[PDB]
């Protein structure tokens, strides 16, 4: 068995990243290293519009969960 | 010219090797691999911006994982 | 779709790169490999400008698209 | 040859250094080759400073599973 | 995806991993990114180091000067 | 190699390998593979230098981590 | 590939797992894979501020402790088990 973010797919998501820092998104794309493609990416700490669309590098990504 | 030949060129000479953080060692280059592991005889281990840490005295396995600049002499 | 797939679909778009220094990379993505190293060209670079920049993948933080990117 | 002879004392107690001032003592229940480690009654200490002195902290758990990455040296007690 | 080729001879400026500028004279490189620089200067103020290897493993960040 | 045949050269000497921290150990090398991982034996640790205030002191064989591993010394 | 079985031993099993971030996590093991990424349902703190999130996809190489219970493992089969690997 394997795990794949397939069931988040499409749907709103919080990062947390290993700066500690928090976003919310959708997601509607990733990779096996985790590279995530976001949409309407929002800062929490802040609730400051970030991006309409961007590209999260895996190696900055501690934890997606669904919301 | 290729980097590998330059490394291969100063074999049995005076080596710098900058790590990626503020240490170095001058020594003889003794040997390389393709990881670019270095093996360096009679070492002056520095901290740099300088502290001389060291004075080794023969054979160091130097693990290519940081090292940043190769400098002949 | 697949982030890779995505990027190289996205040559000739302007974009803005953060990398892990915090630094920003601002410019027209020329190029792109399977390792998410990256060439632009029209670069300004925040913390200068340059005519053609070479970017690690492994470096990177996050890529700005733009908006009008489906 | 250096995960074999770590092979020698499985189900003994063994003491990890890892990285941030953190040290577990615990029983070795299973390890790899990327240093990924199982401890039973293991106890981690983490030595922090706080107002500039500094504090150890204690904790316990029955079973542990610890990413290797962290890993300094494993030895014994 | 980029051609060295066109930096040779060149003053190139390249960005190391660590916190580490180096400028310098491209002369050579390999398909790892390896290079080879001369009239190297090194800023982390600055000093300068003559003929230089670069590991592509360290590299960041490579463009013109 | 010149570097695998150190490894075989080495084996039995006095060490110092120092990690990325800059914590130094100095010990008789049990042994040795290709990640660079370390076997030592009476190994004395210290920080960054050998002439430094003594650390710790292990009665037992010392596993050093490869990937941890800054360099590998002898004297 | 030794700990990607292991973890596979605990599916359906409550876990608590300790970020390098020091954000803790319990929750049900729902999933494991290679990278031993982990996929939890039901989550708790035991913690960030999260809103209203069940399910979670953890990044194995940001995680440094996963705490289990005792019942959950028979150590003579991982220690046999780490006998046979090799090194």
């Amino acid at each position: 068995m394997s795990a794949t973010l397939k069931d988040y797919l499409n749907k709103r998501v919080v990062i947390i990243l290993v700066d500690g820092e928090s976003l919310i998104a959708s997601l509607n794309g990733f990779d096996k290293n985790t590279n995530l493609f976001l949409t309407n990416v929002f800062n929490r700490i802040s609730k400051e519009f970030i991006s309409k669309a961007q590209l999260l590098r895996g190696s900055e990504i501690a934890l997606v969960g669904l919301i | 010219i290729l980097p590998l030949e330059v490394i291969d060129k100063t074999i049995n000479q005076k080596v710098l090797i900058v790590l990626q953080s503020n240490r170095e060692f001058e020594g003889t280059l003794v040997g390389f691999d393709d990881f670019v592991n270095v093996i360096l005889e009679d070492a002056v281990e520095w901290l740099i911006d300088n502290e001389k840490v060291m004075q080794h005295h023969g054979r160091m396995l130097l693990s290519g994982n940081n090292i940043a600049i190769l400098v002949p002499g | 779709m697949l982030p890779l797939y995505l990027l190289t679909n996205a040559k000739g778009q302007q974009m803005q790169i953060e990398l892990k220094n915090g630094e920003i990379i601002q410019g027209i993505l020329t190029n792109v490999d399977n390792w998410m190293n990256l060439t632009l060209s029209n670069v300004t670079e925040y913390s200068v400008k340059l005519n053609e920049i070479y970017i690690r993948g492994t470096f990177i933080k996050f890529i700005k698209l733009q908006d009008n990117i489906i | 040859t250096p995960l074999d002879l770590l092979k020698l004392n499985l189900d003994e107690r063994v003491y990890i250094k890892l990285r941030g001032a953190r040290t577990l003592v615990g029983t070795l229940q299973a390890f790899d080759s990327h240093s990924n480690i199982v401890l039973s009654d293991a106890v981690e200490t983490i030595y922090q400073l706080n107002n500039e002195e500094l504090s150890e902290s204690e904790r316990r758990s029955e079973m542990v599973f610890i990413r290797g990455d962290t890993v300094t040296l494993i030895s014994t007690p | 995806i980029l051609d060295l080729a066109k930096y040779k001879d060149s003053k190139i400026r390249v960005k190391l991993m660590g916190g580490k500028l180096v400028i310098g004279v491209l002369k050579g490189y390999d398909q790892l990114m390896n290079l080879v620089l001369d009239d190297t200067v090194e800023y982390m103020n600055a000093r300068k180091l003559g003929l230089t290897v670069i590991r592509g493993t360290i590299l960041v960040s490579l463009s013109s000067a | 190699s010149v570097t695998t045949e150190f490894l075989s050269d080495i084996i039995g000497k006095t060490v110092n390998v120092k990690l990325a921290s800059g914590l130094l150990y100095s010990g008789r090398l049990e042994s040795i593979d290709g990640f660079m991982n370390v076997a030592l034996s009476s190994a004395t640790e210290h920080y960054e230098s050998n002439n430094n205030k003594l650390l710790n002191k292990f009665n037992s064989d010392v596993f050093l981590r490869g990937t941890q591993v800054m360099y590998i010394s002898e004297q | 590939m030794l700990f990607f079985s292991f973890f596979k031993t605990l599916v359906d099993q409550e876990v608590v797992v300790e970020l390098k971030n020091d954000i803790e996590i319990k929750g049900t093991l729902q999933s494991v894979d290679q990278f031993l990424n982990l996929k939890l349902d039901n989550i708790s703190s035991t913690y960030p501020h999260l809103g209203s999130v069940r399910n979670i996809f953890i990044r194995g190489s940001t995680v440094r402790y996963v705490y289990l219970n005792k019942n959950m493992v028979d150590t003579n089969l991982l220690q046999d088990a780490t006998r046979r690997e090799v090194m």
